[PDB]
């Protein structure tokens, strides 16, 4: 079907780019591909994985027989029985369309989708078709499919039916995680976590908890992080199951930095086995290290980095080279020092922060009225 | 002829009507403001000038057979408009010949009889009071005369027909333009002629004869008074001397004519491009990169035009001559793909301490540097190859020993690293100081009186600029 | 956790106690008018683009 | 003669002779490149190699206007050194050049110790100095609000 | 930043309101 | 408006902010960043 279907797109990625990760993924994918009569979309995978094997002709006559069994079903149906809409012609012809996502490629499935969308009036059945486009566009990460049908979902459909949209509240920001919006939108609408039935519309629950807790500690640090993920109750049930994730949380909040990096290196290595993975590990770790440095350099204005030699980890020169890259990066607002070996900080004040903002917003509007005064008057 | 000859009637049909009513409304409305309300800057003078750059160059290049632009030369071959009967009879000639050319085929000039069809427009009782009509409707057929692009024996017809116009242009100047002041049109007329007259003197010998004319042309401009005249002729005079690869820049350093004072958002943006290149070649990098920044952010209103990619081209070099670099290829184009790869990979090698890659990609992409006219980077950016790190270190560290900066700049010598730090503070790269007693190089002090003493020295300009907006608003308010 | 107004040192092992000015209410409301002034100029240029 | 801004704008009229050939022109532009980064000593070690005529009447002036600049750096607050630092930094072990900079500059040899005093000024400040001109600026504020109607 | 900006922007409204009322009364005179 | 000076002109979707700061410094972040501890 399409309900556990996104595990396949994980094993497409996990087998492909790490060739060293190629032992057990091929063992339970090819047997899963000869299951469910999966015939069209694996020829690309059959080029990148092992060479060839003859069960193609055996499943081609199986995929043609099930095609012809439903072909003679709905041609006799459309030629004898003449009630339409969401009728028997509808669910037989979507069973062709469900067949071409389950077995076929996208092309026969999408033209059956755009045909059957133009026939119906019940917007729940319309939104279920848009649920099917959004999932096959999430398989092949087609960025042009998803910009269309999300606008179909918001504008063209959801002025009516209700509490079916919370399935898409998990999807609109699941697409924001595969983009670079790992910062605020994904953490904002993963915050409603009460949808637990591991469905097709709720693809998994325990990994969804790990996803909403990784993205959460970048949106907000001290701006009451603790109410929504620490004082939050139903989030705290399932991270009481997972021991490493709760250890990864409370190392950051209760300020134990040495055990925090041991957790963080496990997270980055566990991050590697993801399929929306492109914008993660490289950008995630570098943001979380400067995240922990900002609160540690806070509450101090004169820190010696020999105090960071053992209350932090080890490696005197390692802190020295990483602060030097971060201060030169335009971030991590302090000043590192040699001999004296005392990391000195500096911050703006009331006057200094309010003048730095008004010097920029003033010049932007001043340049804006340079052009506006010259568009008029010739 | 059954395929394309049957698609020959649609071409003429329209453009014989709405492209004809363009200059009919332009020539009527320019005459209407030349007569009354003699301050005629606010008309379709500007939009037709934006059209003669954009529209009528690509509305027609050839004279558009079956008599759309082919008819324009026998249409305007008979123009007196002299007295009130000579206007009303030519108004009948505006009725009859446009009916004939809309119906049948009139006198088709075969691309070389265009100049005798520019004689009887100048002849046939043509007027001097209708000096916008003579100036516009002679220069506007010169663009089909130049953008035919055949460039053989029409180049001397280019040379003749411009000096036909420029003899009328100079005589109008020595003709006392009463209350019209065609200079508002004749500036870009003097530009559009001399863009391709510069091309003609690139296809033949040098254009210093243009500059000897343009010096006298800049002399009679602004001695009368400036109405965009000093602005246009100065960028024209500056461009050849910058185009010549001779010495040519201390001529521009002593060019004390630095007040166009208004440029309608278009001359001033490219004027700041030229003088930014000039202040870059005499090694003043700070003032250059900020007026190159001002030129880039002033008039970008195009669609992947290229000179915007050229001011973006020179701006990254002088910032690599002072260390910082932003994201450059975030506005990538089908043509910027050619021109992003050398410069993005150039600053890739500059930020790292690799010089073998820096010399390799000089050898790899030097011929692209030949097309951009920027040979000089190899002799003057190898300075900042060692100076980028010492700018980066002295911004990061606060009180460093010179014994440790030797390995950090991988120089393997503390004794000359004093001198590199001495040269950078001599050049004002970093404001820091050196303790020559036990080897300390400490940075500056804390954030200074910036919260107290400075900000009124930014506030004074913003008062003065915004009330001048209020002043320029109120003065130009009421035309009725 | 903002239960306190202070700072610490490691170079001297020293706790330091200070105060802060609450008089940001002028400069806070100063640049919030620029957000109102940004929206009106965006509206005017839209009106001026609509007709010359 | 320190026309370094006039130096690089002079180099525009040379199309390709700087790279291909022409060691007569290649030697001073390699010289100016040695003055660029930090490399004082490669200038003075290429002193014994001129492929052209002697060039001595220029390079005596060229190095003299180098020596006084480094002397201008050491005539700052850098207080005291010995002759061996004047041997390392300036050059030349035991030549009447130590007599040259004893009479031109200061640098009196004490008990095997030179002396260079503090060239740092006092920086007289009041910082309420613009009280007249700031009172001027606010006048033309209201003068340009009123009076021009 | 308050008194120089807003005084300029209000008088800028009087430009567009006049330049509209100039030519839209001019094009309807004929 | 031709100005006579224009005759030439997550894939990497927000890449250059990441790349201008960190380029290629063993981005697995474990073999030295997590493996200092054999020194102590």
């Amino acid at each position: 079907p399409k309900n556990p279907d996104l595990r396949i797109a994980q094993l497409r990625f996990l087998l492909s780019l790490p060739e060293h990760r190629g032992d057990a993924a091929v063992r339970d994918e090819l047997m899963a591909a000869v299951r469910d009569n999966n015939m069209a979309p694996y020829y690309e995978a059959l080029c990148k994985s092992l060479d060839w094997q003859i069960d193609v002709d055996l499943l081609n006559k199986m995929k043609k027989a099930n095609e012809d069994e439903l072909k003679r079903l709905d041609e006799e149906l459309e030629d004898a029985e003449k009630n339409l809409g969401e009728s028997e012609i509808r669910d037989a012809m979507m069973a062709k369309a469900e067949y071409l996502c389950r077995i076929g490629d996208k092309e026969g499935a999408l033209t059956a989708f755009r045909k059957t969308y133009d026939k119906t009036v019940a917007l729940g059945h319309r939104l279920d078709i848009v649920f099917y486009l959004l999932r096959i566009g999430l398989f092949y990460m087609d960025n042009d499919l998803i910009t269309r049908n999300t606008e179909k979902a918001k504008s063209l459909i959801e002025e009516g039916g209700d509490w079916d949209r919370r399935n898409r509240l998990k999807v609109y920001q699941g697409l924001y995680c595969v983009a670079i919006r790992d910062f605020k939108q994904a953490a904002e609408l993963f915050l409603d976590t009460v949808s637990t039935f591991t469905s097709y519309e709720l693809m998994d629950y325990k990994t969804f908890v790990t996803y909403t807790v990784y993205v959460s500690m970048i949106a907000l640090e001290r701006p009451d992080l603790r109410e929504k993920v620490i004082k939050g109750a139903e989030i705290l049930e399932v991270l009481h199951s997972l021991p490493a994730v709760r250890q990864y949380l409370f190392s950051l909040y209760e300020c134990r930095y040495s055990v925090f990096f041991q957790s963080l290196a496990v997270v980055e290595q566990e991050m590697k086995k993801d399929w929306l993975f492109a914008p993660h590990y490289r950008y995630y770790v570098r943001e979380m290290r400067i995240h922990a440095y900002s609160q540690l350099l806070e509450s101090y204005r004169s820190l010696t980095l020999g105090y960071m030699a053992e209350a932090f980890g080890v490696g005197v020169e390692f802190i020295d080279q990483e602060l030097s890259r971060f201060i030169a990066a335009g971030r991590l607002h302090c000043k590192i020092d040699k001999v004296n070996e005392i990391v000195e900080t500096n911050r703006p004040d009331s006057k200094n922060w309010q003048y730095q903002e008004t010097i920029k917003k003033g010049d932007l509007l001043l340049n804006r009225v340079q052009k506006l005064s010259r568009v008029i008057n010739m | 002829p059954p395929g394309g000859g049957e698609q020959e009637p649609p071409p003429p049909p329209a453009p014989q009507d709405v492209e004809m009513k363009e200059e009919a409304a332009t020539g009527g409305g320019s005459t209407g403001e030349a007569d009354g309300k003699t301050a005629a800057a606010a008309a379709e003078h500007s939009q037709r000038e934006l059209d003669t750059v954009t529209l009528e160059d690509i509305k027609e290049h050839v004279k558009q057979l079956e008599k759309a632009v082919s008819g324009k030369e026998p249409r305007f071959v008979l123009r007196a408009l002299r007295m009130l009967p000579s206007t009303s009879r030519r108004l009948n000639h505006y009725v009859l010949y446009k009916a004939v050319q809309g119906f049948f085929t009139s006198n088709n000039a075969t691309r070389d009889f265009l100049l005798p069809f520019l004689e009887e427009p100048m002849d046939t009782e043509a007027d001097l009071q209708f000096r916008p009509r003579t100036g516009k409707a002679a220069s506007t057929p010169l663009l089909p005369e130049v953008e035919a692009y055949l460039q053989l024996l029409v180049v001397i017809f280019m040379m003749n027909s411009k000096r036909y116009k420029e003899a009328q242009k100079i005589s109008d100047d020595l003709m006392q333009k009463i209350s019209t002041q065609n200079r508002r049109a004749l500036d870009l007329v003097a530009a559009k002629c001399y863009y391709y007259h510069a091309r003609v003197y690139e296809f033949l010998d040098k254009l210093d004869v243009v500059r000897s004319f343009l010096h006298a042309r800049l002399r009679t401009a602004t001695l009368r008074h400036d109405a965009d005249g000093q602005a246009t002729l100065l960028n024209l005079l500056l461009r050849n001397y910058l185009h010549y690869s001779l010495y040519d820049q201390a001529e521009k350093l002593v060019s004390k004519s630095v007040f166009p004072e208004q440029a309608n958002n278009n001359e001033w943006a490219r004027y700041l491009y030229y003088t930014g290149r000039i202040k870059a070649i005499q090694l003043e990098y700070s003032e250059a990169r900020r007026t190159m920044t001002n030129a880039l952010r002033k008039a970008p209103q195009h669609t992947a035009v290229g000179f915007k990619q050229t001011v973006h081209k020179l701006l990254i070099v002088v910032e690599l001559l002072l260390g910082e670099i932003p994201d450059r290829l975030q506005f990538r184009q089908p043509s910027l793909k050619r021109s992003l790869m050398p410069y993005f990979l150039l600053t890739q090698a500059v930020r790292t301490g690799n010089l073998a890659k820096f010399n390799q990609v000089l050898d790899q992409f030097g011929e692209k540097f030949q097309a951009d006219g920027t040979y000089t980077l190899i002799i003057r950016l190898r300075h900042n190859v060692i100076k980028t790190g010492v700018r980066m270190i002295s911004l990061s560290y606060s009180r460093i020993s010179l014994a440790d900066i030797a390995q950090k700049l991988q120089l393997d010598s503390p004794e000359d690293a004093e001198f590199i730090v001495a040269k950078a503070i001599r050049d004002g790269v970093i404001e820091a100081s050196i303790n020559h007693e036990k080897g300390y190089v400490q940075s500056k002090e804390m954030i200074d009186i910036y919260s107290t003493r400075e900000p009124q020295l930014a506030f004074h300009q913003r008062i003065s600029f915004c009330l001048d907006i209020h002043n320029m608003s109120v003065k130009a308010m009421r035309f009725p | 956790d903002k239960k306190f107004h202070g700072i610490l040192d490691q170079g001297e092992g020293v706790l330091i106690i200070f105060d802060e000015p609450p008089v940001d209410k002028t400069y806070e409301a100063a640049l919030e008018t620029i957000q109102n002034m940004s929206k009106v100029v965006d509206s005017l240029y839209n009106k001026a683009k609509k007709l010359t | 003669q320190n026309r370094v801004a006039e130096f690089h704008t002079e180099l525009e009229r040379l199309p390709a002779k700087d790279i291909q050939t022409n060691v007569y022109i290649k030697h001073p532009v390699s010289l100016e490149q040695y003055l660029m980064e930090g490399s004082y000593n490669k200038v003075f070690l290429a002193k014994g190699n001129i492929p052209a005529e002697s060039y001595t009447f220029f390079i005596d002036i060229l190095l003299d206007t180098i020596r006084d600049e480094i002397a201008g750096c050491i005539e700052k607050a850098y207080e005291k050194i010995l002759f061996t630092e004047a041997t390392r930094i300036l050059f030349f072990n035991t030549p009447k050049k130590m007599t040259d900079y004893a009479k031109k500059r200061g640098w009196v040899l004490g008990p095997n110790n030179y002396y260079s005093f503090a060239s740092q000024q006092q920086k007289p400040e009041d910082t309420t100095i613009p009280s007249t001109e700031l009172a001027k600026q606010v006048i033309e504020y209201a003068r340009q609000l009123e009076m021009i109607v | 930043y308050l008194a120089s900006l807003i005084r300029s922007v209000v008088a800028l409204h009087n430009l567009i309101n006049n330049k509209i009322a100039n030519r839209d009364a001019e094009k309807k005179e004929g | 408006m031709s100005e006579k000076k224009q005759p030439v002109d997550e894939d990497n979707w927000d890449d250059d902010n990441v790349e201008d700061d960190f380029s290629n410094q063993l981005r697995a972040e474990l073999e030295k960043h997590g493996y200092k501890m054999e020194t102590s």
